[PDB]
């Protein structure tokens, strides 16, 4: 019965965060030399072009992590990350300009990249 | 004296602390209010005196333990803030959990 | 992935289940449901949600369903609910409640609620968001009564005054064409939303009606001009007339008639009937019988809220300095023992916790504080759970039931009474956007920041020459919505159709926002949300003895409120 | 007849070749030349010269090359010289640098600087007088910062804000139409000049150019909203269409892109890099290198000027509260490590030393302070001539090419920066009257009068009560040019040349003086008074070492400052 | 500290009975804002120690005497009031003819 | 009380004074606005305790010395002004270089 002012009581359970979406695991190295950090809400294939992975696998899809909190990738370092659908009416504009419209047009979003220099699109 | 806006707001903080240690001084367990104008003045003078910020992070934790305050006051102050003129000029200190 | 409920609730504001204490009151508050969609909260900062082409959408101008601020992660308490949202505003009024961000990459966005380019955010998380206050009972005596208002979320003002005038530092009146006329312009600077009541009192309608048409949005009657059968009957057939409310301060010396003779000259008529329990004034002992009747809307006004160890020896000595009452002459302390009656100051805490007092009320300055209507409907809550326990209508030992019960009375209900509830007193869409913002540790005490037509008029917030705005000394201020011309923009000046329609702001030169009153005449004690009760009040006229359902309403007074030494420097 | 040096500087201020310590630094001005007949100087009080006749002429209409104010014997510090000379002011501009009074009797009298019925005087004999302060990183969170302001002698805020929300506590940000509409009119009520930045967010046109056609000044593109390549580009696109400039804090993260990535997004178009040197923000930890691009106008802002030894354990903490990191994450650790380098503020001293860092500015009330942007100029200035010793530049043992360069960084080079030098930022004719006067003990640290429009707006005077106006308290207290309707014509209001097109003023009701802001696309690092060098800026990204023609560029961090602990009370 | 208007305005009143109180600590008679000031700063520190309205309309009449001010002081002091939090909320408290 | 704007304002000097006299009494080196604080105290202090104007001018040069005061302090104080309520009613009191 201490008085802990505006204290919260939670509930029992848990938060499971983008429920019912595909997840999916990729690798991903820095391979730049100043670090990276990539926020939870943005498009994948669209970050920093010295980031290092399949770029299609980062088409139509955002980091699995809480929203509002980012993955950290120091100068050389590769590790895996998880990635949850994007969704709404799943359309990504601006950012880096990759896309500008349906996430579904994976083959102008890689010619785009490629054309740019974002590492790995294969 | 030429008070510049803060400097005449800062009076008030000094005032306050002045209040709040003579009720501490007369046996009463202070409240938010009162252990936040303590501490913080506490903050200002250490400047005043020529401290770093790091002494003043490190002292600020002691000025009031749980047992000077009402229940609740240690929870209910999670950071308290103060800028002032050091032998550098203006700095920020913030004092964490300054009442375990 | 999973997040814990401890981690979730510090990180977004609680959610589903969670519960909040108010304050240091042993009151809770649960989560009755959530908007969001888990995993697509939004969030303003450093690598968050609400940046172009992720949350925030880079497309849509301000026309094409943006918002112009998003309050993110509420905590709604309303008498709508308890819930969590986030709260879309534009055009300074609430458009959206629901889920904000971007529906290009988000699930779950309410269609009007985009976050674009022209968009503002509030961070809401971990806050407690209502209404701002509605005070009905205001006496214009000193303009730094406004701040105090401001400082604990009362964002409207009805009442009467001309500043430290006698007759304003007795009645809520601004009398007369020239004095209303004199308090809209004044008002012009005021940081606030007002209404203006002129006198109720007269024998001939055309005296009492030309204050409306001048630009009052209704009446006070009042004893010390003479709450005569006479004052009564003219000032409801004015207000019928004219759709405005009319308040009541009664005839306690009995004057010209008992308590049954005014409720006679109301004849069913709808009425405000002000500090009902009468220690603010009224029929000695038994106008808290009011309370009972379906044509009365009634309210308490706040010193005697909620019954203390020091209630009646305070209430005693103030009325007899007020009034020049010498403790020597037996007529002058037969008056004030009929007046100051610990029974029905108890009995009114009670009446609170059943809904049958609807309202509450400051009487700022005259016999109430501006700064206190929120802060004692909270500790009179806290008081009755304490005493009477939880309410039956309770349920997973939460204080919901109670808490919307308590904050309809100081919102949502003086609203409806007053005729304005079209604008203001609650958390709706379509309604102006007036929202305080509380930290739960603070929750009714002092407001973090208070809302006026979708931007920040009072904040508590600290050092001004600082590198950040948290630095000592922190204290409540007026921020840019009370400054320049957006005090017109941030404000409402509620009025009478009939002034409206005959041109007095654009006459008089009013800038702020013209608000009308209506709906005044149609409603009753029904229509009092969460306190809707009428039943025979009997109040003993020889032992001042409360009965309700042929049960004695008693309770103690307590030597300790929350909300109360833990916060005030003084 | 002849005067000693001391008595005539004791009389009249000083003349050519006198020097004047700057507070209680070491660094000295020097005066140039002197526009003054010697013998004929103006002066005014009992018996002296400004009498009608004498240094009065009698015969003139104010029409008639008659002044509205004479500023008396002033020494002008500015960019364009260290000099003494009369300051005449007509219609609240500056009509006349020379020399004033009578040419009916005295020799070499500046034919539009006639001393009549029509002409004040203010005395500036031992007075430093500059033109006011330009700051162009204000974040609008609390109106009190405005006085604190005024106080350090700044009279133009540029920025964005709409009071304590999180969008205008992190960023320089008024964001859409509406709010851009209501800040506008709060700015009617701010006794100072004010331009407003819009959200340079968006992946369309639209959303971001309604913003300039609604009233903004420029745009703010901040990492918090997204500084992605897509809303640099538009942000830019939108800029070079409108004539207004665009502000950026980048992508500290390196998210979407590394500093190269930026000043692709940019391609050569003109831009303004906030706090540089980027513990404020921006790419990690190279952000620093933009200072020596040519389409780059650099600013630093105030909290690390200079580099002490309080900076780095102040900075990292104030950036871990700030961010709610906690100490115990290693991602939060790295992250404040990789932003808070004693390397590059270090460097950072010695850039503004060369003039690779053309501007000041405060980032106020978001990491910043509102009343430090003069104060930290000057500290910076002292402590390089302690530690590099005087500039190769210097002549006659002053401190005159340093204080040229140095006063540019606050005063012309903002200005110019955001296309409004035409009307602000240096004493010169044409311009408007925004003056500040310093007494040399307490120069740069706490203004003695400031002028703004040709009426004093905020002055260090005493006791209102007193017989006279020296007597205690002496603070510095808002003056007439900010009372009733004359805070309109003192103040301008800084708009895009679209939104003046379109009558955004009329549409508002705007009674301020309305300034275009134009010339903002043409301009590039050249243009930047005292401060124009253009090189290759390295910053190792494993040490964090800042190189600059092959050489390492480190200094020590100082134990103490001047124009500190001698002279405030907190 | 989170100060209120009535909050910052109070802190005046303890400010002004320091002075008062070293006024009369070096021998002077009190004048009428002095003496108003020293019985109203009793009556708010008498809240806070926990005291009842009660206590405070008897002890607010014992705080000064004629001795202590200067000749009419009395006669001009007819009530003080002041409003403080209790630890059952702010209450009035009047101290009628506290100087006899 | 019945304040007006210069005793509110005039409270301000009490309490700088206050504070600078406690930073004094710690070892430290007043700075230009403590020493302007407590010489104008002194002033106010000895109107109210009803000396001249002549004795004013005269005390207020040895209230603080060269030695209390950090370096140019001495040089940065021409004058002090200080007006208050003789036995005479409101006076000018001016301390003409009161630290030498
Ligand atoms: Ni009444
Ligand atoms: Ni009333
Ligand atoms: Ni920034
Ligand atoms: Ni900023
Ligand atoms: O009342
Ligand atoms: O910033």
């Amino acid at each position: 019965n201490y008085i802990v002012p505006g204290e919260y009581r939670v509930a029992e359970g848990e938060i499971e965060i983008n429920a019912g979406r595909e997840k999916t695991t990729i690798r991903v190295s820095n391979t730049g030399d100043r670090p990276i950090q990539v926020g939870s809400h943005i498009h994948f294939v669209e970050v920093n072009k010295e980031l290092l992975f399949d770029r299609a696998e980062g088409i139509g899809r955002r980091l699995n992590i809480p929203s509002g909190t980012a993955a950290r990738f120091e100068p050389g370092e590769e590790m895996e990350v998880e990635l949850t659908e994007l969704g709404g009416n799943r359309e990504v504009f601006g950012i880096s300009d990759l896309t500008n419209g349906s996430v579904d047009n994976k083959e102008l979003i890689l010619q785009r990249a490629k054309e740019l220099g974002y590492k790995g699109v294969e | 004296m030429h008070l510049n806006p803060a400097e005449k707001e800062k009076l008030q903080i000094f005032l306050a602390s002045e209040l709040a240690l003579k009720r501490k001084a007369r046996g009463l367990k202070l409240n938010y209010p009162e252990a936040v104008a303590i501490i913080t003045s506490f903050i200002m003078e250490g400047a005043r005196d020529g401290k770093t910020v790091a002494m003043l992070m490190e002292e600020g934790k002691h000025v009031l333990t749980r047992d000077d305050v009402m229940e609740g006051v240690p929870e209910m102050i999670d950071d308290i803030q103060a800028e002032a003129t050091f032998p550098d000029g203006t700095k920020l200190v913030t004092v964490h959990n300054p009442i375990s | 992935m999973k997040i814990n409920r401890q981690q979730y609730a510090e990180s977004y504001g609680p959610t589903v289940g969670d519960q909040v204490r108010l304050a240091d009151t042993d009151l809770w508050i649960e989560v009755e449901k959530d908007y969001t969609t888990y995993g697509d909260e939004a969030n303003f900062g450093g690598g968050k949600v609400l940046r172009e082409g992720m949350g925030e959408n880079g497309t849509y101008t301000r026309t094409e369903n943006v918002l112009d601020l998003l309050l993110t992660n509420a905590l709604i308490l309303d008498y709508t609910g308890i819930y969590k949202a986030d709260i879309g505003v534009k055009d300074g009024y609430i458009v959206g409640i629901g889920k904000g961000g971007n529906p290009d990459i988000m699930d779950g966005v309410t269609p009007n609620m985009i976050v674009g380019t022209a968009t503002e955010v509030i961070a809401a998380e971990g806050k407690i968001v209502t209404a701002g206050g509605i005070d009905t009972h205001v006496h214009f005596i000193n303009p730094d009564q406004v701040d105090v208002a401001l400082a604990n979320g009362i964002t409207t003002l009805f009442g009467g005054g001309t500043g430290p005038a006698e007759g304003s530092k007795a009645t809520t009146v601004t009398p007369g064409p020239w004095n209303i006329e004199k308090m809209l312009k004044s008002t012009e600077g005021l940081p606030i939303n007002v209404g203006i009541l002129g006198k109720g009192h007269g024998s001939s309608i055309a005296p009492i009606m030309e204050q409306i048409d001048a630009g009052a949005a209704g009446l006070k009657i009042h004893e010390d001009w003479g709450a005569t059968p006479a004052s009564i009957d003219r000032s409801l057939t004015v207000a019928d007339e004219a759709d405005v409310q009319v308040a009541i301060h009664s005839d306690t010396l009995n004057e010209a008639g008992f308590l049954e003779d005014t409720l006679r000259a109301i004849n069913g008529r709808v009425i405000h009937s002000f500090h009902v329990e009468g220690a603010g004034g009224g029929h000695a002992p038994d106008i808290m019988a009011m309370a009972g009747h379906p044509n009365v809307l009634p309210s308490s006004t706040n010193p005697t809220r909620p019954f203390t160890v020091n209630t009646i020896d305070e209430h005693l000595d103030m009325l007899m300095v007020c009034h020049h009452l010498k403790q020597n002459i037996p007529e002058d302390v037969a008056f004030a023992d009929s007046r100051i009656r610990p029974e029905t100051i108890a009995a009114e805490d009670i009446l609170h916790d059943l809904g049958i007092i609807s309202m509450m009320s400051t009487d700022a300055l005259a016999m109430g504080r501006a700064g206190e209507m929120v802060l004692r409907t909270w500790q009179t809550a806290d008081k009755m759970k304490k005493q009477r326990g939880p309410l039956a209508e309770e349920k997973n030992g939460s204080d919901n039931f109670r808490a919307k019960r308590y904050v309809s009375k100081y919102t949502i209900n003086p609203a409806i009474a007053q005729g304005i509830a079209h604008e203001v007193g609650s958390i709706e869409e379509g309604k102006f956007a007036d929202l305080v913002l509380w930290e739960p540790k603070f929750f009714g005490v002092k407001a973090d920041r208070v809302i006026k037509g979708g931007i920040i008029a009072y904040a508590q917030i600290g050092d001004p020459s600082a590198s950040i705005p948290t630095p000592q000394p922190v204290m409540g201020r007026r921020m840019y919505g009370t400054v320049g011309d957006l005090i017109h923009d941030t404000n409402i000046t509620f009025m009478s159709k009939s002034s409206i329609q005959q041109g007095v702001p654009a006459k008089l030169g009013l800038k702020r926002r013209i608000g009308t009153v209506k709906n005044c005449r149609n409603i009753g004690k029904k229509d009092m949300k969460w306190n809707d009760v009428t039943t025979d009040i009997d109040i003993n006229p020889e032992t001042y003895e409360v009965k309700v359902d042929g049960e004695v309403l008693t309770c103690e007074p307590v030597k300790e409120l929350p909300m109360a030494q833990r916060y005030f420097l003084f």
